[PDB]
RNA sequence: ACCUCGAUGUUGGAUCAGGACAUCCCGAUGGUGCAGCCGCUAUUAAAGGUUCGUUUGUUCAACGAUUAAAGUCCUACGUGAUCUGAGUUCAGACCGGAGUAAUCCAGGUCGGUUUCUAUCUACUUUAAUUCCUCCCUGUACGAAAGGACAAGAGAAAUAAGGCCUACUUCACAAAGCGCCUUCCCCCGUAAAUGAUAUCAUCUCAACUUAGUAUUAUACCCACACACCCAAGAACAGGGUU
């Protein structure tokens, strides 16, 4: 299967600078898993997302639609939505100047 | 006995037939949804089941405004405010993917249209997302909610002054002149509620439509 | 329904859209083939004097039933590459933009509220 | 483009249009018997109709007195829709009103109609009767009736 | 006195012969319908198998109305209902007479009353054995698909997930302007416009001197034959003869349609698990159920559809 | 616009004498079995419905006497009689309007 | 200076466009100072398409934002018995200039009547396109950067044709702002065998392929009062069991 698991192995395969995993609860209404990770660079960025869709294109539900690359244009911060997990693929700069870890913890509580 | 609106036809010329075959399937999908009975004017809390996420629910509370259509098709428009952002759902009430309807608070409101509670102060559509359900007594007329709400300056999304919507809720002597009324009554068609060719009987309608729901049964 | 001359309303922390201006956000150009921005469309935006892309999130225009019709034509500072200029979002944003085609990650993640 | 439109367009507009036929029909309640152009009769035979019915609605309702008092014009009628009309087809659901095509008016040529309802004092119109029995056809054809009976 | 009198059937006939008539002349028609309830035991033609480019007979339905419909996909799609009121087939040609190089089957339905049709037409139909319809309709077919004439057809004759065409007289708006009928811009309603907001600007150049056939111009609009492609069939309900035809169909509600398998390439060979000839309840081979549903259609009374 | 041309005659024959303005025969014109009179089959026989339209002014005449002002329509049933005849049963309490003539063969 | 001075201003705009191809985009090809993407160039292709705004009366133009593209033209610089009159043109008045003055002006400005009931001809119902995303695939190619073909799926949008279940304008119905359906190609060249000219040679040589329009279809098809109608100006058409 692709799971989180599969996420955060292949992640720590390639060595992602930071790696951060919430679990969306149910009543909100988006997905399961939210991860956002780190990254060197735009060529980093984009080396590990491509490896991570290649990854989850190959492995298994066929019957689940594919998945689209978002924010390859931009530099600084890239994301790919699965049907039950979103990866935000970003700089250090980018994921400190929109704490979505806060955001994404603390919903209505903080600014 | 409530008759749930969309189960009478509009008149017209399409075949019983047709109804028929819709009432089956209206209450055929009753059977699993349970449609509760409400009103214009009463809250609402509509769970239904997002194809975008992977089966999983989100829920609306707000004040049913319109109920509209017939047949299968038929929806009801309910209305909030959420963190101070009017936004208004039309719901089908036969989609199959609408979980669950709970009837927060059954009540009836002095008109049969809420549409005008746009153009009223946002706290006439304001609801607490967390209400919890009041209860009503097994044997007791639908409580008629006589508030009559306040408007915000005159532009508004319709006429709503103007006979032909016949608002009753809306409190027009604190918004409008006596001029403005007085204007506004110049669309006012008397002869509209004596043409008695332009009236819809449903006695018979409804009968059959009750032996058609009994039967069901 | 999001034309061109209409007056739009910043959902957003960015500092263009709550900052004071003696003319209100206007969009000046529709990304779509007929001028006509639905939830999920692009559109430029005229902010302070200035030329500044912005994505659709809401509009008075009923749209398919089960979506939301919100009572302001609300929209999101959008950078030219595509990253919002924002980074909260205050009122709430439909969920039916995640599936339509098009990047909403960034937007949907930005969101406080979902409707 | 008038697809499934019911109500003819008469007079000066829907209220004039609601008049003529108020007048018409005070006139019908009046004499039981009336000449008009042929589509304005029909116009009011169906509003005749209702007004029968809510007639038998009773004198007490005040939607029904309401209603007599807005279509009859003359007020001395109302008493006699609700207390001659009404008793009269107390026993009918329908069909109240006979209407009748009468030849065109001199003046105009206007197509004409009576319209009378039925039951009152007045002479009866010459309605169409139609083949006696005993004709060649008709008894030819009560022949294939006693035929099919004892046959099945 | 000239002789030409107009007469219908009631002219002469007397208060206690009208009853009389219309009972005897009502039985007699429901009779013969019921007559051809059993085809297959009636000398039935060859029932020869399906083969690759073999096209069968279609049906005349009636187009009962819309309604909206669910998929397990979450979508709603709109269909319309059509009925197929006592469609029976009434006439078979060959291929040298057919007008062309493919054999027709003429198919009728919606019986109509005998005393409102012409004396040949009543005549071919007392010589078919069953009342007249309203409305009959050629369908070129394959020697292969041909019925013996008088057979009845029904709406489990399609199944779901077929696609079908639909082709009827589509709305009739009478005598359109240029605006309505073909879409014309029209002109400024102020701005100092005189008389002109909703008329054709120019009808052709000066050079010509005259107007090209074919010119977009007022006119009658709708009451003709149209036809809708490639509409899916969503769901049969046997017991009433309802075909569930994706989309919209020309034509007004109660209006005769006649129905198609669908003639896009896309759908050409799709008649292998059809019945071919037609569909048979004489044959009972398996009693269909009540309703007949495409795979996707989130069917009413299922358990309400998680996206799980 | 104006014409270019004065149409002849044989093209304004051509144009007035056609099907289409020429009136047609009527087809629907028979006699009245009762008083033989000519009528259409749809329509009523002129004769005699101006009998019965003569009868029924004359029936108004004596009951505009009998109310004897405007606003007076009685609220009981009205019964017409001719000359050697007497209220029935059931004719009792209703207002009888009384006629000089003897009772029309046609009026039963 | 050849027709028209015995009631036709002109330019722009609106409406509707017919056509040419000397092609702006979409299609197919040859070459390239084309590795791929890209361009540049040429052949062929006119089925389809060819945006919205600010200033200006403007055609143009500049500018802003787009687009696959915002093509060059002809059609009495198409089209005022279809519209408009903003520039210009008539009677009023200024500024500047000429003139003794009257007056005048290729200039600047403010204002300024746009008639027609159609006789004749003609005419009034004649197999979609593009773009984007995804799969192939960040694969070919390329040192990298970058980045394909061909084929397929999904989304939209437009165009055409319909329709009302919903929504919306509304209300026994008509509509769009809503929904539904839309199906094959065209030929430039690239090859095979092979003589004239025993090699070779794609062949205005014979011959063999890409190569197909011989549109495929679909649609329609019943000789022979009155009332009602989803049919309709009349007429016609459908229903009356
Ligand atoms: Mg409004
Ligand atoms: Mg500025
Ligand atoms: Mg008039
Ligand atoms: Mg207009
Ligand atoms: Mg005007
Ligand atoms: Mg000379
Ligand atoms: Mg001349
Ligand atoms: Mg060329
Ligand atoms: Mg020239
Ligand atoms: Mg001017
Ligand atoms: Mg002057
Ligand atoms: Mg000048
Ligand atoms: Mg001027
Ligand atoms: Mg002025
Ligand atoms: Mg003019
Ligand atoms: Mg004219
Ligand atoms: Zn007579």
């Amino acid at each position: 299967k692709f799971d989180i698991d599969m996420m955060v192995s292949l992640l720590r395969q390639e060595n992602a600078r930071d790696i951060c995993v919430i679990q969306v609860p149910p009543e909100m209404r988006y997905t399961d898993y939210f991860v956002i990770v780190s990254g060197t660079s735009t060529r980093h960025l984009h080396a590990m997302a491509f490896y991570v869709v290649k990854m989850y294109k190959h492995l298994k539900c066929k019957r689940d639609p594919h998945v689209k690359i978002e924010g390859k244009d931009t530099d600084d911060w890239l994301c790919v939505d699965f049907g039950s997990m979103v990866i935000h693929l970003m700089l250090p700069e980018t994921r400190e100047i929109y704490e979505l870890e806060k955001l994404w913890t603390l919903r209505s509580y903080d600014d | 006995r409530f008759l749930s609106p969309e189960f009478i036809p509009r008149r017209g010329r399409t075949d019983p037939l047709k109804f028929q075959i819709e009432r089956k399937d209206m209450l055929e999908r009753r059977k699993v949804l349970h449609i509760p009975e409400f009103y214009v004017g009463s809250i609402l809390r509509v769970t239904t089941a997002d194809p975008y996420a992977s089966g999983k629910i989100s829920q609306f509370l707000g004040i049913c405004i319109q109920r509209s259509g017939r047949g299968l098709g038929a929806t009801f428009i309910l209305r909030n405010v959420i963190e101070g952002q009017g936004v208004e759902i039309c719901f089908e009430l036969y989609n199959p993917r609408v979980q669950e309807i709970q009837v927060v608070k059954l009540e009836k409101r002095l008109d049969d249209s809420l549409l005008y509670l746009r153009d009223a102060l946002p706290e006439y559509s304001t609801f607490d997302v967390n209400m919890k359900p009041v209860v009503q007594e097994p044997n007791q007329k639908v409580p008629v909610n006589e508030l009559k709400v306040k408007m915000k300056p005159k532009p508004w999304s319709k006429r709503w002054e103007r006979p032909n919507f016949n608002i009753k809720g809306i409190r027009f002597d604190l918004c409008l002149t006596e001029q403005q009324m007085k204007e506004a009554q110049k669309w006012n068609q008397p002869w509209l509620e004596f043409d008695m060719m332009r009236e819809y009987d449903t006695s018979k309608i409804e009968a059959a439509i009750w032996k058609e729901i009994e039967a069901s049964k | 329904a999001i034309q061109k001359m209409t007056r739009v309303r910043v959902v957003d922390n960015s500092a263009l859209g709550n900052s004071p201006y003696h003319r209100a956000p206007r969009c000046i150009h529709v990304y779509k083939k007929n001028g006509v921005g639905k939830v999920g469309d692009q559109i430029l935006l005229a902010i302070k004097g200035q030329k500044k892309k912005a994505l659709i999130v809401g509009h008075c225009m009923p749209g398919p039933r089960m979506t939301p019709r919100f009572d302001s034509n609300n929209v999101v500072l959008i950078e030219d590459n595509g990253n919002p200029v924002g980074t909260r979002i205050k009122t709430p944003i439909p969920t039916s933009l995640r599936k339509r085609e098009g990047e909403y990650s960034k937007v949907l993640a930005i969101a406080q509220n979902f409707v | 483009i008038s697809h499934g439109r019911v109500f003819r367009r008469m007079g000066l507009g829907p209220e004039s249009r609601i008049h003529l036929l108020r007048n018409l029909l005070t006139g019908l309640v009046r004499h039981e018997r009336i000449e008009a152009p042929w589509a304005r009769v029909d116009e009011m035979r169906g509003y005749a109709e209702k007004l029968i019915d809510y007639g038998k609605l009773g004198d007490t309702n005040e939607r029904a007195m309401r209603m007599a008092d807005f279509w009859l014009t003359e007020k001395d009628l109302i008493p006699k829709l609700f207390q001659v009309l009404a008793p009269r087809y107390k026993d009918q659901t329908g069909g109240y009103t006979r209407m009748l095509q009468i030849p065109n008016r001199s003046l105009d040529r206007a197509k004409m109609a009576v319209i009378e309802y039925k039951g009152n004092c007045l002479p009866p119109l010459p309605l169409p009767r139609r083949d006696s029995h005993l004709t060649l056809l008709n008894q030819l054809l009560q022949g294939l009736r006693q035929d099919l009976r004892q046959s099945q | 006195l000239h002789g030409k009198s107009g007469t219908w059937w009631d002219e002469h006939l007397s208060e206690e012969n009208v009853p009389f008539i219309k009972q005897l002349v009502s039985d007699e028609d429901k009779a013969q319908l019921a007559s051809k309830l059993c085809p297959l035991k009636d000398e039935p033609w060859p029932i020869h198998p399906w083969e690759p480019g073999s096209f069968r007979v279609g049906l005349i339905a009636l187009k009962l109305g819309m309604m909206p419909l669910w998929t397990k996909d979450g979508q709603k799609h709109v269909v319309t209902l059509l009925q197929v009121q006592d469609c029976h087939v009434l006439k078979y040609t060959s291929k040298e007479n057919c007008n062309g190089k493919m054999a027709t089957l003429s198919v009728g339905g919606k019986t109509v009353s005998r005393f409102r049709k012409a004396t040949s037409i009543l005549e071919f139909y007392r010589e078919l054995g069953l009342p007249p319809k309203q409305t009959v309709k050629i369908f070129n077919i394959t020697d292969n698909a041909a019925i013996k004439p008088g057979t009845p057809l029904y709406a489990a004759h399609f199944r779901p997930g077929q696609y079908v065409d639909v082709t009827a007289k589509t709305i009739g708006k009478g005598f359109q302007g240029v605006m309505k009928r073909w879409g014309f811009k029209g002109q400024p309603a102020t701005h100092g416009q005189t008389k002109t907001h909703r008329r054709p600007g120019a009808v052709a150049t000066g050079d010509i001197g005259r107007v090209w056939p074919g010119t977009k111009m007022p006119g009658k609009m709708g009451n003709i034959y149209r036809t809708e492609y490639g509409l899916k069939v969503w769901r049969i309900n046997t017991k009433h003869n309802i075909i569930y035809v994706n989309g919209s169909v020309p034509g007004h509600k109660n209006c005769l349609v006649k129905v198609k398998d669908s003639k896009l390439p896309a759908y050409k060979d799709l008649g292998k698990n059809l019945p071919f000839p037609t569909y048979f309840p004489d044959g009972d081979e398996e009693e269909l159920p009540e309703d007949l549903y495409d795979e996707n259609v989130c069917q009413p009374g299922a358990p309400s559809i998680t996206f799980a | 616009a104006a014409p270019k041309n004065r149409r002849t005659i044989e093209v304004n024959r051509c144009r007035r004498r056609n099907p289409q303005k020429l009136i047609k025969v009527k087809n629907n014109i028979d006699v009245c079995p009762e008083c033989g009179h000519l009528k259409q089959k749809h329509v009523l026989c002129a004769y005699c419905y101006e009998k019965v339209c003569k009868e029924t002014a004359e029936i108004r005449r004596q009951i505009g006497k009998q109310e004897g002002g405007p606003f007076k329509a009685p609220t009981i049933e009205t019964v017409v009689l001719y000359t050697g005849e007497t209220p029935s049963e059931q004719d009792q309490g209703k207002r009888i309007i009384e006629r000089d003539r003897k009772r029309p063969s046609w009026f039963t």
